[PDB]
């Protein structure tokens, strides 16, 4: 009437007054990384691997006007700038992603991670008249 | 007599995964009963936290140093690889290069990369892939979805692996277009005759198999590639610091099973048998069991990072010195005879590609250290010996079979000669 | 790091290690002898254990330690007291100098690099063959054109100055990518 696993779990039950099959599934008990500045006054949450659509109806009761869903996890208290790099930050969360504080809505940035660039200069690639061109100091 | 080009493959690991323990969620319960105990150890799982976090710390700061030694003085044109010729001087280049031009975004891994990553489940991706599953609908059973709600979670790291993909990309086409940033300003071509040069085969034979350093290139390239087909020592490397990993993770969860001198390994159990004033040694027991287990991890934990720094500064160090520009020491970035160094972003490290000189037809020759001119003068060949060739002395390199006249640029003047050198009056500048 | 951990292991001091009272004053006289070892073990415990993570911690940290004082002595013997041929080792590939100066629980360094300022392009040639199927390639420099002649410049300058015996390194075969150049009879 029990259904165990290769190291002691049980991960199934069968009732004897009903014959019935279920199966068991570990509740959730996770953690949330919040970021905070030096005198704000909300950090800005992020539950990892998990989308807004389950913790606004089943983890926080709290009303949260601003939450978009993002690749470690849907952000609250933050908005959507990915299209804006920074070279320095503080508060780094993972995959080339951080937030930074702006003084003014929400006033953390959910902006991407991109410390080093590349020297460009324009010229020609090909060779032109059997010659190349470059830069000389 | 002749030559050819072999190919040599080295992985070097530089990263490890980060992996987070809870102070409570391990270690008592869920429950509140056990945590009323657990405050007379004092700080005790606040000085775990401070171990890991230490931890991944220094492996933020060693990718941010590899990263930094990837695109430390590297400039590249405007007109960069829009769809262009990835192929330069009949060489292709194609099979480990990305994408760098304004369209191709989101993916920047080369073929290369490709068959590396698709050979290995727990990647940077692997565990984001692996933990979102357990809310929408898992499998019947996953043990990473049970290590995450017991305090095992692995983070991913600062940077992605497209961004260091990226990187790699960016750093290879710096030896292959003007400006030659990698090459100290020197073609492609031109460079690899240098390197071979300094071995000792002499310019005249350089210049007539162009086309032959070419093909041997591709088939060095062709061979590189598909020799991951079948089970190399790289991949064998990482599967076995993946499953090393697994095997770590998987035998720390294990302690919250054991008895450890107590009469059952359910905390609840406990507590709904027994009377308060009695559950206190088996509590008592059950702590100091998982706090000795967890002590034993992050003492582990703290004796591989060591080894994981030096690997990383080793292959620093490789990269700075192999790759970006030639150091005159031998026997460091390959077996011997080296020409050439590339880089390659693997999973857990980086990837090396060495290009060496390997010849393929011998031929015994009368040599000699030196001879004696007229007039009590001494004369010394260097990177080469001294032949004869018809009753007339010539010189020929050190790595191929080539007589030439003798001249200054190829030898050294002495004011005195040895004793055991040949005489020989009838050379007077030939 | 070094205060917090001092710090930290002193506090150990003050807990209960599943004990009556963290004091050992207020446990022999508040209990018969017999029934005291059972809590001063327990008391004991703790701390050995505390000791043992501590003496742990010390010698993981040790090994850094000393690797990171190697690296900076051969940095010293290599960069300081000579001119090592080694390129991205003492700095980011300009390195001219270096000095040591002493710091508090280490060294300070002190790197001299060369930072141009002003750019100028310019069409350079990576080798010239001459008449009589000879050829020419240039040593750390490039081959310019100015006034349908041919000079030589540096990698890092713009001097222009007349091909020399010293600036180039001579061949007896170019290949067919070189440009071609018959009026330069600096043999
Ligand atoms: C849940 O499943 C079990 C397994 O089938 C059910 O037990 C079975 O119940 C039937 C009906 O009572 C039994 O059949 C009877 O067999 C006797 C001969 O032994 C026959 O004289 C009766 O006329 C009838 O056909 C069957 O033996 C029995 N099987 C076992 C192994 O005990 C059970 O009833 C199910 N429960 C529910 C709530 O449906
Ligand atoms: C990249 O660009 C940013 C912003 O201009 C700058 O702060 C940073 O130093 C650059 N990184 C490198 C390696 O040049």
């Amino acid at each position: 009437n029990l259904l165990y696993d290769s190291n002691g779990n049980i991960i199934g039950f069968k009732d004897f007054l009903t014959n019935k099959t279920y199966t068991i599934l570990p509740c959730y008990s996770g953690r949330v990384s919040a970021a905070f500045y030096q005198n704000s006054s909300s950090p800005a949450l992020l539950y990892r691997n998990l989308k807004c659509s389950y913790v606004l109806n089943n983890i926080s009761f709290i009303s949260q006007p601003f939450y978009f869903d993002s690749y470690l996890g849907c952000v609250l208290n933050a908005v959507n700038l990915t299209s804006y790099s920074v070279s320095s930050c503080d508060l780094r969360m993972g995959s080339g992603f951080c937030i930074d504080y702006a003084l003014p809505s929400s006033p953390y940035r959910f902006v991407t991670f991109e410390p080093f660039n590349v020297s460009f200069v324009n010229d020609s690639v090909e060779t032109v008249g059997g010659l190349f061109e470059i830069q000389i100091p | 007599t002749n030559f050819t080009i072999a190919g040599h493959e080295e992985f070097i690991q530089t990263s490890s995964p980060k992996v987070t323990i809870d102070c409570s969620a391990f270690v008592c319960s869920n429950y509140a009963a056990c945590h009323d105990l657990l405050s007379e150890y004092g700080t005790f799982c606040d000085n775990i936290n401070s171990i890991l976090n230490e931890v991944n710390d220094l492996l933020d700061i060693t990718q941010l140093q590899v990263a930094n030694a990837l695109m430390q003085g590297v400039t590249l044109s405007s007109n960069l690889n829009t769809n262009l010729h990835s192929d330069v001087d009949n060489i292709d280049f194609k099979s480990l290069l990305g994408c760098l031009g304004s369209q191709c975004g989101s993916s920047s891994r080369s073929p290369l990369e490709d068959l590396l990553f698709n050979k290995v489940k727990l990647s940077d991706v692997g565990f984001v892939e692996a933990y979102n599953n357990c809310t929408g609908g898992s499998e019947i059973r996953d043990l990473l979805c049970v290590q995450s709600f017991n305090g095992i979670k692995v983070l991913p790291p600062i940077l992605s692996e497209t961004q260091i993909s990226g990187y790699t990309t960016a750093a290879t086409v710096a030896a292959m277009f003007p400006p030659w940033s990698a090459a100290a300003g020197v073609p492609f071509p031109l460079n690899v005759q240098y390197r071979i040069n300094g071995l000792g085969v002499t310019m005249d034979v350089l210049n007539k198999n162009q086309k032959l350093i070419a093909n041997a290139f591709n088939k060095a390239l062709l061979s590189i590639q598909n020799g991951f087909t079948a089970t190399p020592s790289a991949l064998a490397k990482i599967q076995s610091v993946v499953n090393a990993n697994a095997q770590a993770l998987n035998s720390l969860l294990q302690q919250l099973f054991n008895k450890f001198g107590a009469i059952s390994s359910s905390l609840q159990e406990i507590l709904s048998r027994l009377d308060p004033p009695e559950a206190q040694v088996q509590i008592d027991r059950l702590i100091n069991g998982r706090l000795t287990a967890l002590n034993a991890y992050v003492s582990q934990q703290l004796s591989d990072i060591t080894l994981i720094k030096a690997g990383a500064s080793r292959a620093i160090e490789k990269v700075n010195e192999c790759v970006k520009s030639q150091s005159p020491r031998i026997n460091f970035c390959g077996n011997g005879n080296h020409i050439l160094s590339l880089v390659q972003n693997a999973p857990y490290g980086l990837l090396f590609i060495h290009f060496s000189y390997k010849p393929t037809s011998f031929k015994t020759v009368l040599v000699s250290p030196g001879l004696c001119l007229s007039g009590d003068r001494g004369i010394a060949p260097k990177q080469g010996y001294f032949i004869k060739q018809n009753d007339s002395w010539m010189f020929t390199g050190s790595s191929y079979y080539y007589p030439e006249p003798i001249s200054d640029k190829n030898v050294v003047f002495m004011n005195s000669c040895s004793v055991n050198f040949t005489k020989a009056p009838f050379i007077y500048l030939n």
